[PDB]
């Protein structure tokens, strides 16, 4: 049903590989890497971020709020 | 057919797994390639890979006098 050998049908694309023991595990972690790591957090930081920064915002305001809600009021002591 | 000395080609006959293969010793003057080629269904290229490493191991670990032999003076027809 579903093995290697009866999948898809491909035609005409040639792989060319190399030995893990050929090869090393780590090329260019850093020189290329980081780059990398910008070029993805700049494409999703505007998709990502602004939805968690409300709640950062709602949060802060809910928590002054309820401070401020426990607070003594002047007035209703007043005369 | 089944009845080939050599086991993979007893499990290739058997099991239909190969129209053909063949080992190889391709010498160069300071490399060469050693090994095998075969031609197989479609359905069938993972086994006959199997088998034909296994046969490699065997070779490697456990290799035995009497198929030795055999394969002594199948070189000596071959070379003569």
């Amino acid at each position: 049903g579903r093995e290697f050998g009866h999948l898809t049908r491909m035609r005409h694309v040639i792989t060319y590989s190399l030995s893990p023991f050929e090869q090393r595990a780590f090329p260019h972690y850093f020189t290329k890497g980081i780059p990398n790591v910008l070029r993805r957090t700049r494409a999703c930081i505007l998709r990502v971020a602004p939805p968690f920064v409300v709640f950062y915002l709602v949060y802060t305001w809910g928590t002054q709020e309820f401070e401020k809600s426990k607070r003594k009021n002047p007035a209703a002591y007043e005369n | 057919g089944t009845h080939m000395s050599s086991t993979l080609a007893s499990v290739a006959a058997t099991r239909k797994l190969c129209q053909s293969f063949q080992t190889f010793n391709i010498c160069y003057a300071e490399t060469g390639l050693l090994g095998a080629h075969f031609v197989c269904d479609n359905m069938s290229i993972d086994d006959m890979m199997f088998f034909l490493q296994g046969q490699w191991m065997r070779l490697c670990t456990s290799a035995t006098e009497s198929e030795v032999v055999r394969g002594k003076n199948i070189l000596r027809n071959a070379l003569v």
